[PDB]
C-alpha cells in the first residue's frame, strides 16, 4: 500500500522540520532491532552465511548488516 | 528588529557593485543586511499565496461496498459472466472454486467463478497543482534605529508589507523618508514548481513531489469527475477473501489516512483552508539600495542624561541590545553610541543600528550592537561622560569562525546553489563556484538520491572505505571529499 | 436567428430522473460551449454544470457530485441535461447558455472571458417541479 | 468556493435618476465580472461584459467600472423599463457563482 | 544576448493585445519590454542545456 515508499531522500527540504521531526529514522532503526531481538535464528543464519561467502572481514560484516537489513 | 532571537540569521555585509546585494531568504529565517552607510535593513519573509490552483487527482482513502454480486459457470464449460459487470464502478474478479454434483452441476471439476461489488467512496485525497504564476510572495522589510515597541512583534505597521509575484519586476517600496529600495525577486529559481504537488486531506496539506504522487496506489481518479466515480485501480484497495474452496466474498480494506500519513513523511506540510497559505520555502532576491538616506545625518551630538530601562540582552552571539531613555531637551539628537576598550582607548566594537536616533520626547529607544569576544565598556554619554556599561562576551575568534564555517556547511546544504548566490559582488570567484558546484551538484542529484538516512550514512562509510583503500591517488577525489560530502549531508537531512 | 429553444415544463417525482432539452439554432453547433444553470424561485441562480458539443467532455459542481449527467445530439444539434436523485430542493427553473470556446474542450477562463452567464442566447427556460 | 456579495439588496428611486450597485469578492477576479438584468419571470438580457463593456444593442445608459475586487455599476438615467432584478457575476476560477441580486421599484 | 522571432514588431491602431515570439537562451533571461521609466522587466528561465 502507501505503507512504503516513504518519500525520504526524494529532496525538497527546507529550515524547518518536515512531518515526523527525527521520528521515522528512530522508528525505523528500532523496529529492526526489534526484529533482530525476536528472531535471533536467522541472525545466526546470516552471521554463517557472512562467514561463509566474502571471507575477506570487511566483506562479511557489509553482508551481514545487509542481512540484518534485508527484512522487509 | 522583527528580527531578534529568531535564530539562524544571515548576516550580509558589503554592498559593492554599487548598490546591488545577493540575498536569499526564505520562511524560516530572516536577514539582515550592513553597509557603511545605507542603515541596517530587515528581510524577514511571510506567507506565500497561490491564488489559483488546479485538482489532478482524487484518491479514495476509505471506500464501502454493497449490492455484491456473485456468478459462477460450471467445470470448464464456460467461464461465468455477469450483467453488472459492465460498469466500471463494479470491482469485479475472476477466480476458480471447485464444483460438483454437491453444487449441483455436473462433471465434478474446478470451475470459474466470478465476484462484483459496487464501489462508493468516502473523504478524498483532493491533489492540486500551481503553475508558477498565480503565487505571490510577500516580503516584511524592516528598518532598525528606534521605534519601540518590541524589537520583535512581526505584527505591526512599521515594516512595509510588500508583495512580489513572477508577474512583476524591480520591486519598488517605500519606509518612511529614507527607504526607497528596489527588490528584484527571481521566483522562478524558488521551489521549481510544475514538480510540485499540493495534497490536502480532510483538514490538512502536504507538498509533495509530481512524480512520487502520480506513482502512489490508492485508487486513482482523474480531476473531471463531477458525475464520475471511475475509479480505474481497485487492485490495491478492497480484497478478496477466497477460502479453501468455496464461495469468495468481498472486503473494504479500510482506511489508510494512517498509512498515507506514514507515507508522506519526509514533506513539509501546509495549512490550506482559505484558497492558500503556503509556508517554508526560499527565494533568492538582487537587492538595489541607492535611494537612501540615514534617516537624517542633519543634527547633532546629543546633550546627555540618558537612562537605561531595559537589561544587557544578549542574543545570539554578539548582537545585544541595550534600551535607552533620554532625558533632557533633545530636540531630537543623535545617540553618542560607542563601544570602546579600556583606559588609552582602542574603540573596536560595530554598531548595527547605524545613527540611532532619539524621537520626539521621552520614548526608549533601543540600539543593537556586536561587542568584541571579550572585555567591552559600552558608553553612550558625553560631556560628564554620563553612563559606561561593562560587558563580557564571552566567545572566541576560533569559535566564532568555526561556527561560521558550520553556518556555511549548513548553506552547502539544503539551500541549494542559491546559497552560493547568497554573498555578493563575487564576480570572478563566487560565479565560479556556484558553476562549478551547480554541475556537481547535477552529478550528484536525482542521480544518487531518493535514499533516507541510514542508507546514506551506510553508502558513505563503505564509499569512504573504498577510497581509504588507497590506489594511485584517486583517493583524494574518492575518501575525502565524497566521506565530507555524504556524512556532512548525511547527518544534516531529514530535517 | 442567434437562438436557442429549451423543452417546456415538467413534473417529477421525489427520487426519480429527469431530462431537460436544448436545442440550437443560427451557426456552426460547435463553435461554443453549452452550460446549464438553475434558479430556485425564492433564490438568485445557481451553476449546475458545462458540456461541449465539439467531442463532448463534462463537467459539474460540487453541489451536484454525482447527480448530474450532460450528453448531446450533434446532428440535430441538441443538449441534453438529466438530473439524477431528484428532490424538493430540485424544483427550479433551468438555463442552457453557451461560451466563446477554446476551441477544443472544456470551461477554460483564461481565453478572456466566456462572455455570458447566460442570458445572450439562451432561450426560454425549463420549469422543473419535484413533487408527489 | 469564491463567494461575491452584492449590495445593496433592494432599492426604489425615480425616473430619470442615477443609481449604482456595488459588488465585492473575496478573491481576485481582475477583470472577470458581468452584470445582467432580469425582468421577472420573462426572457432576461445581458447589460455588461468584463465590468466595463456595452453589449452592442443596450443603450448608452449603462455602464461598469472598478478593478481589483469592488466593482460599480452605474445607470444614468433611470428609465420605466428597466425595473429588473440586477446580477453580478464572476467567472473566475470555475465554482461559478453569482450575486444574491438586486430588485428595483420605481418611484 | 537572446533573439526575436517577430522581427519589428508593431502596435496596431489603439488598443489591440499584440503578440510578440522570441528565443531566450539556456538559462536565466530578463525580459524587458519598457523604455523611459524602465516599464516592465520579466524574470523568465529556460531550463534546457
Ligand atoms: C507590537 O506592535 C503592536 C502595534 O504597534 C503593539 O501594540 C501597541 O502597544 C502600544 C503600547 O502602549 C499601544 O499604545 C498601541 O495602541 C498598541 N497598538 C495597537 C493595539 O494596535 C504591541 O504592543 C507590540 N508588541 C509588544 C510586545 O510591545
Ligand atoms: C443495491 O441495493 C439497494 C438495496 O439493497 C437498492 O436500492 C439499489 O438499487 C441496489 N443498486 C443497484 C445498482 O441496483
Amino acid at each position: 500500500s502507501v505503507a512504503l515508499v516513504p518519500h525520504v531522500g526524494m529532496g525538497l527540504e527546507t529550515r524547518t522540520e518536515t512531518w515526523m521531526s527525527s521520528e521515522g529514522a528512530w522508528k525505523h532503526a528500532q523496529r529492526i532491532e526489534t526484529w533482530i531481538l525476536r528472531h535471533p535464528g536467522f541472525t545466526i543464519m546470516a552471521a554463517i552465511l557472512a562467514y561463509t561467502i566474502g571471507t575477506t572481514y570487511f566483506q562479511r560484516v557489509l553482508i551481514f548488516i545487509l542481512l540484518t537489513a534485508v527484512t522487509p | 528588529m522583527r528580527c531578534i532571537g529568531i535564530s539562524n540569521r544571515d548576516f550580509v555585509e558589503g554592498v559593492s557593485g554599487g548598490s546591488w546585494v545577493d540575498i536569499v531568504l526564505e520562511h524560516g529565517s530572516c536577514v539582515t543586511t550592513m553597509a557603511k552607510n545605507k542603515p541596517t535593513l530587515d528581510f524577514e519573509l511571510i506567507k506565500t499565496e497561490a491564488k489559483h490552483p488546479a485538482t489532478l487527482r482524487k484518491y479514495c482513502v476509505e471506500a464501502k461496498l454493497t449490492n455484491t454480486t456473485t456468478a459462477s459457470r460450471c467445470p470448464t464449460q464456460g467461464e461465468p459472466s455477469l450483467n453488472e459487470e459492465q460498469d466500471k464502478r463494479f470491482v469485479c474478479k475472476h477466480s476458480m472454486v471447485d464444483r460438483g454434483w454437491g453444487n449441483g452441476c455436473g462433471l465434478f471439476g474446478k470451475g470459474g467463478i466470478v465476484t462484483c461489488a459496487m464501489f462508493t467512496c468516502k473523504k478524498n485525497m483532493e491533489g492540486k497543482v500551481v503553475q508558477p504564476e498565480n503565487l505571490e510572495y510577500t516580503i516584511v522589510i524592516t528598518p532598525h534605529s528606534g521605534e519601540e515597541n518590541a524589537v520583535g512583534n512581526d505584527t505591526g505597521k512599521h515594516g512595509k508589507e510588500i508583495k512580489v509575484t513572477p508577474q512583476s519586476s524591480i520591486t519598488e517600496a517605500e519606509l518612511t523618508g529614507y527607504g526607497t529600495v528596489t527588490m528584484e525577486c527571481s521566483p522562478r529559481t524558488g521551489l521549481d514548481f510544475n514538480e510540485m504537488v499540493l495534497l490536502q486531506m480532510e483538514n490538512k496539506a502536504w507538498l509533495v513531489h509530481r512524480q512520487w504522487f502520480l506513482d502512489l496506489p490508492l485508487p486513482w481518479l482523474p480531476g473531471a469527475d463531477t458525475q464520475g466515480s471511475n475509479w480505474i485501480q481497485k487492485e490495491t484497495l478492497v480484497t478478496f477473501k477466497n477460502p479453501h474452496a468455496k464461495k469468495q466474498d468481498v472486503v473494504v480494506l479500510g482506511s489508510q489516512e494512517g498509512a498515507m500519513h506514514t507515507a508522506l513523511t519526509g514533506a513539509t506540510e501546509i495549512q490550506m483552508s482559505s484558497g492558500n497559505l503556503l509556508f517554508t520555502g526560499h527565494l533568492k532576491c538582487r537587492l538595489r539600495m541607492d535611494k537612501l538616506q540615514l534617516k537624517g545625518m542633519s543634527y547633532s551630538m546629543c546633550t546627555g542624561k540618558f537612562k537605561v530601562v531595559k537589561e544587557i540582552a544578549e542574543t545570539q552571539h554578539g548582537t545585544i541590545v541595550i534600551r535607552v531613555q533620554y532625558e533632557g531637551d533633545g530636540s531630537p539628537c543623535k545617540i553618542p553610541f560607542e563601544i570602546m576598550d579600556l583606559e588609552k582607548r582602542h574603540v573596536l566594537g560595530r554598531l548595527i543600528t547605524v545613527n540611532p536616533i532619539v524621537t520626539e520626547k521621552d520614548s526608549p529607544v533601543n540600539i543593537e550592537a556586536e561587542p568584541p569576544f571579550g572585555d567591552s565598556y559600552i558608553i553612550i554619554g558625553v560631556e560628564p561622560g554620563q553612563l559606561k556599561l561593562s560587558w563580557f562576551k564571552k566567545g572566541s575568534s576560533i569559535g566564532q569562525m568555526f561556527e561560521t564555517t558550520m553556518r556555511g556547511a549548513k548553506r552547502m546544504a539544503i539551500l541549494g546553489d542559491t546559497a552560493w548566490d547568497f554573498g555578493s559582488l563575487g564576480g570572478v570567484f563566487t560565479s565560479i563556484g556556484k558553476a562549478l558546484h551547480q554541475v556537481f551538484g547535477a552529478i550528484y542529484g536525482a542521480a544518487f538520491s531518493g535514499v533516507s538516512w541510514t542508507m546514506k550514512i551506510l553508502i558513505g562509510v563503505v564509499i569512504t572505505w573504498i577510497g581509504m583503500n588507497s590506489r594511485s591517488t584517486s583517493l583524494s577525489v574518492s575518501l575525502v571529499l565524497v566521506g565530507v560530502v555524504t556524512l556532512y549531508l548525511g547527518v544534516m537531512v531529514q530535517a | 436567428e442567434v437562438q436557442l429553444v429549451q423543452s417546456g415544463p415538467d413534473v417529477e417525482k421525489p427520487g426519480a430522473s429527469v431530462k431537460v432539452s436544448c436545442k440550437a439554432s443560427g451557426y456552426t453547433f460547435t463553435s461554443n460551449y453549452i452550460h446549464w444553470v438553475r434558479q430556485a424561485p425564492g433564490q438568485g441562480l445557481e451553476w449546475m454544470g458545462v458540456i461541449n458539443p465539439r467531442g463532448g467532455s463534462t463537467a459539474s459542481a460540487q453541489k451536484f457530485q454525482g447527480r448530474i449527467t450532460m450528453t448531446r445530439d450533434t446532428s440535430t444539434s441538441t443538449v441534453y441535461m438529466e438530473l439524477s436523485s431528484l428532490r424538493s430542493d430540485d424544483t427550479a427553473v433551468y438555463y442552457c447558455a453557451r461560451g466563446g470556446r477554446a476551441l477544443f474542450y472544456d470551461s477554460y477562463t483564461t481565453p478572456r472571458d466566456g462572455g455570458s452567464w447566460w442570458f445572450d442566447p439562451w432561450g426560454q427556460g425549463s420549469l422543473v417541479t419535484v413533487s408527489s | 468556493d469564491i463567494q461575491l456579495t452584492q449590495s445593496p439588496s433592494s432599492l426604489s428611486a425615480s425616473v430619470g435618476d442615477r443609481v449604482t450597485f456595488t459588488c465585492q469578492a473575496s478573491q481576485d477576479i481582475r477583470k472577470y465580472l458581468n452584470w445582467y438584468q432580469q425582468k421577472p419571470g420573462k426572457a432576461p438580457k445581458l447589460l455588461i461584459y468584463d465590468a466595463s463593456n456595452l453589449k452592442t444593442g443596450v443603450p448608452s445608459r449603462f455602464s461598469g467600472s472598478g478593478s481589483g475586487t469592488d466593482f460599480t455599476f452605474t445607470i444614468s438615467s433611470l428609465q420605466p423599463e428597466d425595473v429588473a432584478t440586477y446580477y453580478c457575476q464572476q467567472f473566475d476560477d470555475l465554482p461559478i457563482t453569482f450575486g444574491q441580486g438586486t430588485r428595483l421599484q420605481i418611484k
